[PDB]
């Protein structure tokens, strides 16, 4: 992403593809390495009634 | 007949219910006890059992089982073991004082009934297991028994009928579970008050491993009057299959809480408005009624308008007639708190032998305390219903059923009250 415009035009002409739109090196678009804590949902059997195991 | 109630004083059995006459032998003989009891005993076992059967008397204990069939379960030839009549005089159940009243006021009726039932079933003795807290009642019972022994009504010549019968009085030591049949048998035998499983039934293996029959004080006390006046009269009182008179203990939010004797199938509204002086604040101020002691569920005012006081009528009303203990709660009653206090009673009075009643009744007590505080969510209502259904029918004795039924009644009728308490708690905390 630090390539000069001359080298970018040279690479794009040599490959035939617009390489700068789809770079194979990740710079900033990736997720942050620290994330907010999750709160995972519970399954369908997490209920206090009508949940006898013989019926499922 | 179609309408029942308005029992006449000449037809009331317990003529000294209020202690206004002499409770001793002279007053009892003036009131008509111990009359032709020798002739009854010479008529013998089969005639007495037929009289009970044609009277159609059902168990005043709260079980509701027929008395004639239950007593004819012991109409068998002896296999060398002695046979025993055992009289449930514990009266542990809340709301109920009728056995106390008739023990301290008509004890000679109880003694004569012990003799009649023991002769009918074939028995050398009747052990009256009285409640441990009823010390004065037990002492009055012993005074009456000493009078009967001195008069020759009891002991080695039962009123001169060449029949030997002894009446013992054994005091409990404070356990509601000892009012149960088999637990009472164990308590007499000297162990803890833990009910034993059936089979064997007590008519086969009971107290001291002998054939025995446990019967309520009211049942035993109305036995000799039934024999004297015939079973057709007692069957003529009450509805079909719910026959005779009954001692009702009306307590709670009524103007005159009292013990009265009234015919079976009396309307509940009629009984309250006639003998209890009505609900405090009026029939519109009535909220709920527990009609058969704590073991029966509650019924709201809407079905209390027209319900009768029968076993079958209360079964149709999704209740039971237990000890005929009518506990009345008005609009100011914290109904959830009252039911939780009942569940706390059952938690303190469980004998702890068997797992569903032990663990589940403690669990239901904790859940009901949180319901009173509002500290739950409405899914726990259905959870508590399922816990009650797991307790009911899975226990050794019927204390589990008698603890599951009030919870079921509260959930069945006053569910929006529980949801409103939970919502108010939730909005006042969050
Ligand atoms: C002929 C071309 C020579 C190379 C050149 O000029 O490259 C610059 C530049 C490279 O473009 P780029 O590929 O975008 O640069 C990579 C990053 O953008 C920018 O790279 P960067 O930002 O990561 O760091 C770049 C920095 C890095 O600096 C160094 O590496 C300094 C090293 C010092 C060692 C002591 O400076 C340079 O590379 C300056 C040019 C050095 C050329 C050295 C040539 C002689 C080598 C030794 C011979 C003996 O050239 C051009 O843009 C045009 C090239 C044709 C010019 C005619
Ligand atoms: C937990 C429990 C407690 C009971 N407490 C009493 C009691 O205090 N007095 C009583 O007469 N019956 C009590 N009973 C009911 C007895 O089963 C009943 O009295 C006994 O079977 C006598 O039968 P009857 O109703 O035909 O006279 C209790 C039952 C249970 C399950
Ligand atoms: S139900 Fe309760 S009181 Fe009855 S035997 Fe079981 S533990 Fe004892």
């Amino acid at each position: 992403a630090s390539a000069t415009r001359v080298i970018q035009k040279l690479r794009n002409w040599a490959s035939g593809q617009d390489l700068q739109a789809k770079l194979q090196l990740r710079y900033q678009e990736i997720a942050k390495r620290t994330q907010p804590p999750p709160k995972l949902p519970v399954g369908p059997s997490h209920k206090l009634s009508n949940n006898y195991y013989c019926t499922r | 007949k179609t309408s029942f109630g308005s029992l006449k004083d000449e037809d009331r059995i317990f003529t000294n219910l209020y202690g206004r006459h002499d409770w001793r032998l002279k007053g009892a003989l003036r009131r008509g006890d111990w009359y032709k009891t020798k002739e009854i005993l010479l008529k013998g076992p089969d005639w007495i059992l037929g009289e009970m059967k044609t009277s159609g008397l059902r168990g005043r204990g709260g079980a509701g089982f027929p008395t004639g069939l239950k007593w004819s379960f012991m109409n068998k030839p002896s296999d060398g073991r002695p046979k025993y009549l055992v009289v449930n005089a514990d009266e542990g159940e809340p709301g109920t004082c009728k056995d106390r009243e008739i023990m301290r006021h008509d004890p000679h009726k109880l003694v004569e009934g012990c003799l009649v039932g023991g002769r009918a079933m074939g028995a050398r003795a009747a052990y009256i297991y009285i409640r441990g807290e009823f010390y004065n009642e037990a002492s009055n019972l012993q005074v009456a028994i000493r009078e009967a022994y001195e008069a020759g009504l009891i002991g080695k010549n039962a009123c001169g009928s060449d029949y030997d019968f002894d009446v013992f009085v054994v005091r409990g030591a404070g356990a509601y579970i000892c009012g149960e049949e088999t637990a009472l048998i164990e308590s007499i035998e000297g162990k803890q008050g833990k009910p034993r499983l059936k089979p064997p039934f007590p008519a086969d293996v009971g107290v001291f491993g002998c054939p025995t029959t446990v019967a309520n004080v009211e049942t035993v006390a109305v036995s000799p009057t039934i024999c004297r006046r015939g079973g057709t009269w007692f069957a003529g009182f009450g509805r079909e299959r719910n026959s005779g008179t009954k001692l009702f203990n009306i307590s709670g939010h009524v103007n005159h809480p009292c013990t009265v004797e009234e015919e079976m199938s009396v309307p509940l509204k009629e009984l309250i408005e006639k003998h209890a002086g009505g609900v405090t604040g009026g029939w519109d101020n009535l909220l709920a009624v527990i009609p058969g002691g704590s073991s029966t569920p509650l019924i709201p005012k809407s079905v209390c308008e027209t319900v009768l006081m029968d076993f079958d009528a209360l079964v149709q009303a999704q209740t039971g007639l237990g000890t005929a203990a009518v506990i009345v709660m008005d609009r100011s009653t914290d109904i959830v708190k009252a039911i939780a206090r009942l569940i706390e009673f059952y938690k303190h009075e469980s004998c702890g032998q068997c797992t569903p009643c032990r663990e589940g009744v403690d669990w239901m007590n904790k859940v009901m305390a949180r319901f009173v505080k509002g500290d739950a969510r409405p899914a726990e209502i259905d959870s508590l219903w399922e816990i009650s259904k797991q307790i009911e029918g899975h226990t050794i004795c019927a204390l589990g059923d008698g603890a599951a039924w009030p919870v079921q009644g509260l959930i069945r009728h006053f569910r929006p009250e529980l949801e409103d308490r939970m919502q108010r708690f939730a909005q006042q905390h969050r």
